[PDB]
């Protein structure tokens, strides 16, 4: 209960680099070329 | 900035939370949320750690540790230093007869010989050795030749150790003579340009050179100058000054010029002395602050106990010689453990209790702590005594000390935030139905007395001091009824055996029980 | 004795002579002989001896020879309680900074100085150096310069060049600063360019400098070089039983300073480095800032026990402070408790009381009687009786007892009721009888309370026991007129059992003479309590200049009646008996009496009253079972069918034909109406029983059930307990304040199951917890009510005002809550009360209006008056007597010197526990409408044409009986002028949408009209119809943005159609998201809708009232009068410019877009109006608006959380209270007085200022008042003892010695800290007579 700090902070500190924070936190997408994506049905749940 | 974000909420929500305050921003901390709180505000709105010990710290911090080596060149400073001032005071006359004036009373009887000199560099043959320079060369002080004589008086004396005390005590007078002559020169100087608007270059071309004679000041008054007719009015206080100077420097025999470069020298190799003693203690404060940390919970606080720590340092540094071998850290630290040891037995309670006391209760306290770690259950002052060899009344006694005193404020009602201090009353107060038996007594010893003759009455009010400023004895009284101390006795038994019989006499006996 | 009191700051000189010594060594006493050492804390030579005329040693220990000083010791031969008045000194090495002129928030020290208050600490904890009049060697004065700059600095200036560190440099700083020609110097400034803060800050420091000068101080007096020491006494070091002490945290405090002292005095002796001394300089300053104050610089010292220690400034502050805990409230000799009884016997004026309390509390009295009849000799003799407990004892303590009141006191003393003076009468036991009616005023219960009983000692105690404080004296309440001392609730069920018909009772239809007889009747068994008899009765009236003509006449009344009527006094009527006579029949009758006859009669009327009651009840033998709590027969029935509905609702929502939103509230809606048909039922089952007869036919009655008789009279109990006990227990709430669906369906005579248990323990617990709360802020507005209005006392009989406030009863919207009796008996009229047919004066002019003018201005039906308010009074420090009214508690005109503020403050916070479209005539009257102006719509009805308008319906005798609001453009079936009948809907509007309407008829063209511009194309495709819908300014394009949809009104001749009566042209401007429906070509007819615009309570609500606090988002006033306008637009909000008729218009507000505007840009409004909508500010109706409509808000507006309660309190409550909110003016002209433009100033000084200036030959300054709170107008005041006593004592007590501030003790709050006579009540005339003298 002291003073705020960032979370991801303490994710450094437990020696966690930024690609593996958003490979943990986060999802990802992949594109192809030319300029061809690989579709996903599921994910375009909003487009 | 990020203050303005936080008065803003909190001025919109007219409260804010630990959490808020302390993100948005020990004891700076402390200070930042009680300038907050005063809006609930210019001042405020507009606005290092403040700690005692965390200043100390960064003020002690700006310091470099000295090696094994780094102690010895500030050791031969200082010696240089006061080798200096010896060699500086050696050349004092007043200072070899006062010390054979000490040695022949300590011859006296007066004193022990030993005290008087910490031996030489036998102190009876090496008193007669100097009685006898200095009687041969006291008697030559002829000018051409005497110089030689009083050089080698002054270095068969410096194979003389004085005792620090004596040697301290010749260097204040010889301060306290230089500060009289200096005086009289303020006053001479204060006098004739203040008063006067005497230029320095007359003040140099003649004061100095000479400085004995008048003819400095006496004979420049006709020198056709503002100034020189203005020291007319002032002539009689600068001719006192002068008189005195002169009679001084009988008591000098030597130049004034000279007694100056030597005190120069004096002060020169006493800054040295202390600048190196300062650089050692700077220093060894790191050792210092090391040491006192095993007394954090004995009534002192920590910063009290560095400081004391800090004054054994600078003690031992006085005190140390590169001689012995022995590394600082280790004549250092028992200076320091005693002083801080003493000043926690001297002022760490409040009804102060002596060293040798603390010490027994110490004692006690250990033998306690191996009776009841040995035998299992306690130890009881039978028990005590025997193992301790005291009269078994002694560690009662030591037993019952006060311990120490309970705070007044202790909350001890515990239902109203009540304290001890509400519930001692005051025992010395006089009941108000005492004060009304007294003032009934009063006025009945007045309405007895009233009842026989006049001469019993004041008889009695005068041996008793009834209603009179003081008592009085039987030749006083006799004094004022013109009687010898017979008849007044004689009165006085007829008054008491009068008021003895009840009739006239009964509510008395009700005062009495 | 004194008379004032002054504060200042303490030069070294004055502290040197308080000291009679200096404290040397740390020490206290010797730890083997416990006496006190030398030259330490506790010294014999500088505090004085430890006992009575004796010395240390003991060389001289006689009376004989004192005021010695023996030459052993030192030590004066004088008595030890001199210890308690002698202070020491402490001479600090170095100086130190006094905390509070440091760390206070103003920062004192750095004010002076101009330098912020970090550069201060750091300078003192020697961080930097300062340079003091460095001189003309390039450097600035008051300059920082870190240990690195100072030493480069010092090199290349061969000169002093005047740089410090710590507290030294700022004894220099302020030795050396000059404050007259500083002064002079931003006099200069002032007088030149002025900036918005700059002449601000310049005049401030200018006037505070100023005060300084005059205040007699010097600045370098904030630096300590010597310090005082408390004399021992009170900070004692005290042996307790066995071998410990204990000890007060200033002993502690103190040795730690003079270690420290001494300590670097020792150091700077050996010349040690300057980092050993610059640690030793801080610790001081730490310590003698601990001492002073602890834990406000850093951390607080703690001390064995781990507990912070108390400090000098801890010893005056807070609620355990010597200005609380002992200078307000404090022990109290000749005092006792016990637990209170009943004693029914009693007589109203006095009390029971045990005889050992009373032989214990009457002591001294007991001895000078016994000394003085001559049974005891002396004191001890008579101590020794009593201590026997003889018999002539017991006698002499009842002739003591004879005529000496007592005061009995209840522990949560809310209002002045709860002490009151009985006369004593000795009984047997322990515990204090108490008279029943007494209780109400008390709140007191007799299931364990306890009560405190103090006895007068003087004379004039005992005097003003008697005549002020006795119990027959305070029979009505001081915050109402009503009567306290009613009969509560078992003479109220025997009253009411007594005088209760019953329909063939024994003895029926007898013919008695009188009462006697039917006594006799009834008590020889020949006659039932209730049988209708015919009774010969014989009453009084005082229809003459109190004559007391009889009358004789045969009355048909009951045997319980005729019983009753032989303890009413002579004049009251018959017809007040002649009655059920249930709980408000008994007040109104003992009002009757108190108005009719008197004091005395009512007293002896009420003893009575209790008497027969209690014997009456008693005799009717009213017991409570399990039959009489009648379940109804149909609540089974009623029940099924709530369940099948609610079944049917359940299983609709399944099939999806319902919200879930709403079926929920359909079940809530079924189970209400349930339990209402449940609650229906039973109560006719129980309030009705058939009884046969005088011939044998059934016949109805009001039922004698046991449980409807306590609920009826108003004894005990109520409809909802009756509902609970035999209806159904009804709908339980939930933690989350929501309400649960299914209710408890069973009562207490059948069982609850374990759910139903359950629900109940959720509402117990929430209400036990409130009830904590709500006591708990009951108490905290009362504190401050009586700290912002103590002072007010009335210290004049008149002050001639011709002023005052306009009464008229209270309407809202419909009924009338509060008739224009209650607001105006006892008031005193301010000017003469015409007839309401413009005849003649009905009532003259200050006359107190009592209940005949009362009656009489109801009988001539007038509803306005103008009475003579406190908030309009022109006496200075005060009130007068004319103002204020009556005093509400005797019945007649207050008297000078009642403080009236203290009334006023407990009657507002006693009852604070207590408390938690179409328009539809309803009487045949006369329209009458207020503030509208009418016209003729198309229909050729009558149609609103403002804002403002007011309907009332006069009735034929010219008396307002419904008042209703009506919004503007209403088509109205009636006009002024006419009479109607009941039921007539007058008036109807659409409450929706918006009621822009036009005025004319004519041909509607689109004039500064341009599509793509300021309209969007939106075809109305349902109907077919062409839409130009009005976008907003953001959306449409800069072409025309500037344009505005203004719809010209023109004929088919091509000519153009102004505005009736005028020139003006007819154009409507019409705002953005307007719906344009007719197209361009289209005759309107008149008002034709060219636009289809779419879009607390209990105490808190009376605590933020008080406060002043400004709403959420205050409705918009009309700051000026004039033609309102527009000016640049969208700049963060809207803006608004109102031009007036000729005067300048500087005026213009940022008035937000979000806000609905209820006025459009070509219509003028006067000030006072209302632009936007929403809550009123009690702030801009003080501005806008006079005084007497800023404490009619309020005193309307507190008086609605009060009503809804049932509380009633008097309106000249609030009026003391709001008098002293409104108490500041603010001058915005100087003229020829000696006042700053921009300046608050008390509004009693400014008034009598310019009186009497303008008697002379000048010209007076205005001002403009100002209205605060309770808590913001309390820190006002002018003295620093009162204040210090419930403001911050730090903050005070530092403010008032800088300024050298001296007050003479004029208030309440003082003369009881001092210790002498208040100036109000007894005390007033003492006071008066006190500054005549001093005058001379
Ligand atoms: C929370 C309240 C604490 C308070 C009730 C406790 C805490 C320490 C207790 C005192 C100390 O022991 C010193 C004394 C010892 C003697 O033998 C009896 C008296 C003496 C004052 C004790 C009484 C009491 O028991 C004290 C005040
Ligand atoms: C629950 C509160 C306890 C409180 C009522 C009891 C518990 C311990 C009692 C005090 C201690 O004994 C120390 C002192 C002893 C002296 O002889 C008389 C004073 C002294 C303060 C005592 C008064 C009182 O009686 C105390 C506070
Ligand atoms: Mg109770
Ligand atoms: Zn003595
Ligand atoms: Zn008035």
């Amino acid at each position: 209960r002291r003073r705020k700090l960032p979370a991801t902070i303490i994710l450094r500190a437990l020696n966690y680099t930024t690609e593996q924070i958003l490979d943990l936190f986060f999802e990802k997408v992949i594109f192809e070329i030319k300029l061809q994506m690989e579709l996903v049905p599921e994910r375009l749940r909003g487009e | 900035s990020q203050l303005k974000l936080l008065v803003t909420r909190g001025k919109e929500q007219g409260y804010l939370t630990y959490a808020e305050v302390n993100d948005h921003l020990d004891a700076d901390d402390l200070m930042l949320a009680e300038n907050t709180a005063d809006e609930d505000a210019a001042e405020a709105a507009a606005q290092r750690t403040t700690d005692p010990v965390r200043m100390y710290m960064r003020e002690m911090g700006t310091v470099e540790l000295l090696t094994r080596e780094g102690e010895i060149d500030i050791a031969k400073r200082i010696e240089d230093g006061i080798n200096q001032v010896q060699c500086s005071v050696a050349e004092y006359p007043e200072a070899i007869t006062y010390l054979l004036e000490q040695y022949d009373r300590v011859e006296a009887e007066e004193a022990r010989l030993s005290d008087l000199i910490t031996g030489f560099v036998l102190a009876r043959e090496k008193f007669a050795e100097l009685r006898a320079q200095y009687v041969v060369t006291r008697d030559t002080i002829k000018h051409a030749t005497a110089q030689e004589e009083i050089l080698k008086l002054s270095e068969v004396f410096k194979q003389f150790r004085l005792v620090p005390k004596q040697f301290d005590y010749l260097v204040n007078s010889m301060r306290v003579m230089m500060d009289r002559v200096r005086t009289q020169e303020r006053l001479i100087m204060k006098l004739c340009v203040e008063q006067c608007k005497m230029p320095k270059k007359n003040f140099i071309t003649l004061f100095t050179g000479n400085e004995t004679s008048d003819t400095w000041f006496n004979a420049a008054i006709a020198m056709n100058k503002p100034w020189s007719e203005k020291l007319h009015d002032v002539s009689e206080e600068v001719h006192r000054a002068l008189q005195k100077l002169q009679q001084i420097e009988e008591e000098t025999g030597l130049t004034i010029e000279q007694v100056k470069d030597i005190n120069r020298r004096m002060s020169i190799g006493e800054a040295k002395a202390r600048r190196a003693k300062k650089e050692m203690v700077e220093a060894n404060l790191r050792l210092v602050i090391s040491i006192a940390k095993k007394y954090t919970n004995r009534g002192l606080q920590f910063l009290d106990l560095i400081q004391e720590g800090n004054i054994g340092l600078m003690k031992a540094v006085d005190k140390f010689e590169y001689r012995r071998g022995y590394k600082f850290s280790t004549y250092a630290t028992w200076w320091i453990r005693q002083a801080i040891t003493r000043s926690i037995a001297d002022q760490a309670r409040t009804i102060r209790i002596p060293v040798h006391m603390i010490e027994t209760i110490n004692k006690l306290n250990r033998i306690s702590r191996q009776m009841l770690q040995e035998m299992g259950r306690e130890p009881t002052p039978e028990e005590l005594a025997e193992r301790m060899l005291m009269p078994e009344d002694k560690i009662r006694k030591v037993l019952k000390i006060a311990k120490e005193p309970i705070s007044m404020e202790t909350p001890i009602g515990d239902d109203e935030d009540s304290h001890l201090g509400d519930f001692i009353e005051d025992t010395t107060l006089e009941l108000p139905l005492d004060s009304a038996t007294t003032e009934s007594l009063r006025a009945a010893t007045h309405d007895v007395l009233a009842g026989l003759t006049a001469r019993e009455a004041k008889v009695l009010r005068m041996r008793f001091g009834i209603d009179m400023n003081t008592d009085y004895t039987l030749e006083e009284v006799g004094k004022q009824f013109d009687v010898t101390r017979e008849r007044i006795r004689q009165i006085e038994a007829k008054a008491l055996r009068k008021l003895r019989h009840p009739s006239r006499s009964e509510v008395l006996r009700s005062f009495l029980d | 004795e004194f008379d004032a009191i002054k504060i200042a700051l303490a030069s070294p000189d004055m502290i040197r002579s308080w000291s009679f010594g200096e404290v040397k060594k740390p020490e206290t006493i010797n730890y083997r002989t416990f006496k006190p050492e030398r030259d330490g804390l506790f010294c014999a030579r500088i505090f004085g001896p430890v006992k009575d005329y004796e010395c240390l040693c003991g060389k001289y220990k006689r009376l004989k020879h004192r005021g010695v000083i023996c030459e052993k010791c030192g030590v004066e031969v004088t008595q030890t309680k001199v210890r308690r008045e002698r202070m020491g000194h402490i001479e600090l090495a170095s100086p130190t900074a006094h905390i509070w002129f440091l760390k206070s928030l103003p920062s004192r020290i750095g004010l002076l100085l101009d330098m912020p208050l970090r550069d201060i600490e750091r300078v003192l904890y020697f961080e930097s150096y300062v340079v003091i009049e460095g001189g003309m060697t390039n450097l600035e004065r008051q300059q920082i310069l870190t240990e690195e700059q100072y030493l480069d600095a010092l090199e290349e200036f061969g000169d002093e060049f005047d740089a410090k560190m710590g507290a030294e440099a700022i004894q220099a700083l302020l030795k050396s600063m000059d404050l007259e020609q500083e002064c002079e110097q931003l006099r200069e400034e002032l007088n030149e360019t002025n900036s918005e803060t700059k002449r601000k800050k310049l005049t401030k420091r200018i006037k505070l400098l100023e005060a300084f000068v005059q205040s007699g101080n010097k600045p370098e007096w904030m630096i300590l070089t010597v310090l005082p020491v408390l004399p021992p006494d009170l900070r004692p070091l005290v042996p307790l039983d066995g071998g410990r002490f204990a000890t007060s945290d200033l002993n502690d405090l103190y040795r730690r300073v003079i270690n420290r002292n001494n300590r670097l005095k020792r150091l700077l002796d050996l010349a040690a480095p300057d980092i050993i001394v610059r640690n030793e300089k801080r610790m001081l300053q730490e310590a003698v800032d601990a001492l002073l104050d602890n834990g406000r610089r850093g951390r607080a010292i703690t001390g064995s026990n781990k507990r912070p220690l108390k400090s000098l400034a801890d010893m005056i502050k807070g609620k355990q402070g010597r200005f609380r805990q002992n200078l307000l409230g404090k022990r109290v000799d000749y005092s006792g408790r016990s637990v209170i009884t009943v004693g029914p016997y009693l007589r109203l004026h006095q009390c029971g009381l045990p005889k050992k309390m009373a032989l214990e509390l009457f002591k001294p009295f007991i001895y000078g009687k016994l000394e003085l009849r001559g049974l005891a000799t002396t004191i001890k003799a008579a101590k020794k009786m009593v201590e026997r407990e003889e018999a002539v004892v017991w006698d002499i303590l009842d002739e003591v007892i004879r005529e000496h009141p007592v005061l009995l006191n209840r522990a949560p003393t809310l209002h002045r009721l709860g002490i009151q003076a009985f006369e004593p009468v000795l009984i047997e036991g322990k515990a204090i009888q108490l008279h029943p009616l007494v209780c109400a005023a008390y709140n007191a219960d007799f299931d364990g309370d306890q009560m405190a009983v103090h006895v007068p000692l003087t004379l004039e105690a005992q005097l003003e026991a008697r005549a002020l404080m006795m119990s027959t004296n305070n029979i009505l309440s001081p915050a109402n007129g009503e009567p306290i001392i009613v009969p509560s609730q078992d003479v109220v069920l025997g009253l009411y059992y007594m005088t209760r018909d019953c329909v063939n009772a024994k003895g029926e239809g007898m013919v008695l003479t009188g009462p006697k007889e039917a006594e006799r009747l009834y008590r020889s068994g020949l006659a039932s309590l209730h049988a209708r008899v015919k009774v010969r009765i014989t009453e009084y009236e005082k229809d003459a200049n109190g004559e007391l003509v009889a009358k004789t006449s045969l009355k048909d009344t009951t045997v319980g009646r005729a019983i009753l009527w032989m303890i009413v006094p002579k004049g009251l009527p018959y017809s007040i008996v002649n009655q059920a006579l249930g709980k408000k029949a008994i007040s109104k009758m003992l009002n009757t009496c108190y108005r009719i006859l008197g004091l005395k009669p009512t007293v002896i009327f009420a003893d009575q009253i209790m008497y027969t009651g209690f014997a009456y009840a008693a005799r009717s033998g009213a017991s409570v079972g399990i039959d009489d709590m009648v379940i109804p027969e149909k609540k089974h029935e009623i029940i099924s069918e709530a369940e099948a509905e609610v079944a049917e609702i359940q299983e609709q929502f399944q099939s999806g034909l319902v919200t879930a939103g709403e079926r929920y509230n359909k079940v809530i809606d079924i189970w209400a109406a349930a339990n209402d048909r449940v609650s229906k039922a039973m109560m006719d089952n129980l309030q009705t029983e058939t009884v046969i007869n005088r011939d044998g036919q059934e016949e109805k009655q009001v039922s004698f059930n046991s449980i409807y008789m306590m609920a009826d009279s108003g004894a005990r109990g109520s409809a909802a307990q009756i509902r609970q006990l035999a209806g159904m227990r009804g709908l339980m709430a939930k933690p989350d304040g929501s309400i649960i669906e299914t209710p408890i369906t069973a009562n207490f005579r059948e069982g609850l199951n374990v759910l139903q248990y359950f629900i109940s323990t959720h509402g117990a617990r929430k209400g036990l917890a409130d009830t904590a709360l709500k006591t708990a802020n009951s108490g905290y507005l009362t504190r401050r009510l009586v700290d912002v209005a103590q002072d007010l006392v009335v210290t004049e009989d008149d002050c001639g005002t011709h002023e005052g406030i306009m009464m008229t009863p209270v309407i809202e919207g419909g009924d009338v809550k509060e008739p224009l009796r209650d607001r105006v008996l006892g008031r005193v009229t301010a000017e003469d009360v015409l007839k309401p047919g413009t005849a003649d004066i009905l009532v003259p002019r200050n006359t107190l209006l009592h209940e005949q003018w009362c009656d009489l201005l109801e009988e001539n039906s007038v509803d306005a008056v103008k009475v003579r308010s406190v908030v309009s009074c022109d006496t200075d420090f005060g009130v007068c007597a004319h103002c204020y009214g009556r005093d509400l508690a005797r019945g007649h005109i207050i008297n000078k010197g009642e403080a009236i503020g203290v009334i006023a403050a407990q009657s507002i916070g006693e009852p604070g526990t207590q408390l938690t479209s179409s328009i539809q005539v309803k009487n045949k009257g006369s329209i009458k409408l207020s503030n509208v102006k009418s016209v003729v719509n198309s229909s050729g009805k009558l149609v609103i044409t403002s804002r403002n308008t007011e309907l009332k319906l006069i009735d034929e005798f010219g008396r307002t009986k419904e008042s209703y609001k009506v919004p503007y453009g209403a088509v109205l079936a009636k006009g002024d002028g006419e009479q109607v009948a009941g039921g007539e809907t007058v008036a109807n509007w659409d409450p929706h949408t918006m009621p822009v309407i036009t005025e004319v008829s004519g041909f509607v063209r689109f004039t500064d009209m341009i599509d793509g511009q300021t309209i969007t194309r939106q075809t109305d495709e349902l109907t077919g119809l062409s839409s130009l819908v009005v976008l907003d300014s953001a959306e449409r394009t800069a072409g025309g943005k500037d344009l505005r949809p203004a719809l010209k009104i023109v004929d088919a001749q091509g000519n153009d159609v102004l505005i009736p009566g005028t020139d003006m042209p007819a154009q409507y401007f019409l705002p953005g998201k307007a719906i344009v429906q007719l197209e361009d070509g289209v005759q309107i007819s008149s008002g034709d809708t060219l636009a289809r615009i779419p879009q607390t309570g209990g105490l808190p609500r009376v605590a933020d009232l008080f406060e002043a606090r400004r709403p959420k988002e205050p409705a918009i006033l009309a700051e000026i009068s004039g033609i309102v306008s527009f000016g640049k637009e969208t700049k963060g909000k809207r803006r608004l410019v109102i031009t007036p008729v000729d005067g300048s218009d500087p005026y213009e507000e940022m008035i937000p877009k979000w806000r609905q505007l209820n006025v459009f840009e070509g219509e003028r409004v006067e000030r006072g109006d209302v632009i936007s909508d929403g809550p009123e500010a009690p702030h801009d109706i003080l501005r806008l608006r006079g005084v007497h409509a800023v404490t009619r808000y309020i005193v309307n507006e507190v008086q609605d959380v009060y009503r809804l309660q049932g509380v009633k309190i008097n309106d000249k409550h609030i009026e003391v209270i709001v008098r002293q909110m409104l108490r500041k003016a603010t001058i915005v002209n100087a003229g020829s007085s000696d006042f700053l433009e921009g300046e608050q100033v008390e509004y009693s000084r400014v008034k009598i200022a310019n009186r009497e200036l303008e008697a002379n030959g000048k010209v007076g300054a205005t001002y403009s008042r100002d209205l605060l709170g309770i808590t913001k107008a309390s820190l006002a005041t002018e003295s620093f003892i009162s204040a210090a006593s419930f403001q911050e004592t730090t903050r005070v007590l530092t403010e008032a010695a800088v300024a050298g501030k001296r007050d003479e003790l004029r208030g309440l709050k003082e003369n009881v800290i001092v210790g002498r006579l208040i100036p109000a009540g007894t005390g007033y005339a003492y006071h008066q007579d006190r500054m005549r003298r001093r005058a001379a």
